[PDB]
């Protein structure tokens, strides 16, 4: 069993650059008749991967010539010499030398932009949400850059953990930031028995984690 | 015209059986190998396994003998993949790709995919929610305000507002299953804090499963 690993994880990239996917394989991939047996995909959400070099070299029929690539024996590497807008999408590579067949993690090509601290905004549960019997409390990161982002919830000053999801939009093809919403979720008994409710988000345009809240019954 | 067509979207309840198609035409059905893999919502592709349609021969994943069973019929140029005693980790797209050999390997052509959803629910229309801060601040430029549209199933909804109207700074999340085999997502959108009572602002939910139309007006 052979395994597959990329580097980085996700890629901040300007149109125009020369980007370079790398891929790295736990044992050499050149075969006895001289061929290196890698594949190289791109795929975009919600589609399905596209082959881009097949035997780490062979630009695939079809595929743009700003594509090309190389690499020796465990370390292989993907070239985008001059980045369109068309090239943003995540980047696979696998080896088909022995079975199983196994792939990299992938790696994210994304917009690179000027960094942005997220404008924070916490909504309490509705009334008609609390005459149902549960209660949940939505924290908003809108518009910042990069993706990476810690958002803390803070019951009465107690951290919480394991009952709150995340969801995070797009990138967006305008002005390149993310938006993110956490939601914590509780029973309407728990929320009625607690009074300040907090979200902390660390983030790297902060230079301190900024701290939205709200006091239970003062809305 | 050389294609992979596969079968619909299907959704399956726990411990039953799934088998997809994968349809071939404009080339030599039997000359080239067919693989399949999968790729979770969250996730990077991983390798089921290949059949040889010449023969029927075929070769899995550990992970997935005895679970997964690939089949060919070429009457009929079609591929099969059927997964056993379904669980919700098996929620995912499943590909079927073939394999050029002849004078290089090359897994050129892909099918579409088909995404299939392992849940034990059943369709049911949301609950839609307004998001609006305790206490209306004149203090910011911006007041963001939204929708959470709670415990639906299935996928998905679209969310707008004032019929379209309102366009720009909206931002719809992707939405988060949660235990409840329920999705729940939440809808923003950032406005002049400075027409924030004379200006009516509202979301209109849609979910077709159900046949439900939802328009909530926002504080």
């Amino acid at each position: 069993d052979i395994q597959m690993t990329q580097s980085p994880s996700t890629l901040s990239a300007s149109v125009g650059d020369r980007v370079t996917i790398t891929c790295r394989s736990s044992k050499s991939l050149l075969h006895s008749n001289g061929d290196t047996f890698l594949y190289w995909f791109q795929q975009k959400p919600g589609k399905a991967p596209k082959l881009l070099m097949y035997r780490m070299s062979n630009l695939a029929s079809g595929v743009p010539s700003r594509f090309s690539g190389s690499g020796s024996g465990t370390e292989f590497t993907l070239t985008i010499s001059s980045l369109q807008p068309d090239d943003f999408a995540t980047y696979y590579c696998m080896q088909h030398l022995e079975y199983p067949f196994t792939f990299g993690q992938g790696t994210k090509v994304e917009v690179k932009r000027t960094v942005a601290a997220p404008s924070v905004f916490i909504f309490p549960p509705s009334d008609e949400q609390l005459k149902s019997g549960t209660a949940s409390v939505v924290c908003l990161l809108n518009n910042f850059y990069p993706r990476e982002a810690k958002v803390q919830w803070k019951v009465d000053n107690a951290l919480q953990s394991g009952n709150s999801q995340e969801s995070v939009t797009e990138q967006d093809s305008k002005d390149s930031t993310y938006s993110l919403s956490s939601t914590l979720t509780l029973s309407k008994a728990d929320y009625e028995k607690h009074k300040v409710y907090a979200c902390e988000v660390t983030h790297q345009g902060l230079s301190s984690p900024v701290t939205k809240s709200f006091n239970r019954g003062e809305c | 015209e050389i294609q992979l067509v596969q079968s619909g979207a299907e959704v399956k309840k726990p411990g039953s059986s799934v088998k997809v198609s994968c349809k071939a035409s404009g080339y030599t059905f039997t000359d080239y190998y067919i693989n399949w893999m999968r790729q979770a919502p969250g996730q990077g592709l991983e390798w089921i396994g290949w059949i040889d349609p010449g023969s029927g021969n075929t070769k899995y994943n550990e992970k997935f003998k005895g679970r997964a069973t690939l089949t060919v019929d070429t009457s009929t140029n079609t591929a099969y993949m059927e997964l056993s005693s379904l669980r919700s980790e098996d929620t995912a797209f499943y590909f079927c790709a073939r394999e050029k050999t002849t004078y290089y390997y090359a897994m050129d052509y892909w099918g579409q995919g088909t995404l299939v959803t392992v849940s034990s629910a059943s369709t049911k229309g949301p609950s839609v929610f307004p998001l609006a801060p305790c206490s209306r601040s004149t203090s910011e430029s911006t007041a963001a305000l939204g929708c959470l549209v709670k415990d639906y199933f299935p996928e998905p909804v679209t969310v707008s507002w004032n019929s379209g109207a309102l366009t720009s700074g909206v931002h719809t999340f992707p939405a988060v299953l949660q235990s409840s085999g329920l999705y729940s997502l939440s809808s923003v959108v950032t406005v002049p804090s400075s027409s924030l009572g004379t200006k009516t602002y509202t979301c209109n939910v849609d979910h077709k499963p159900s046949n439900t139309k939802v328009d909530k007006r926002v504080e």
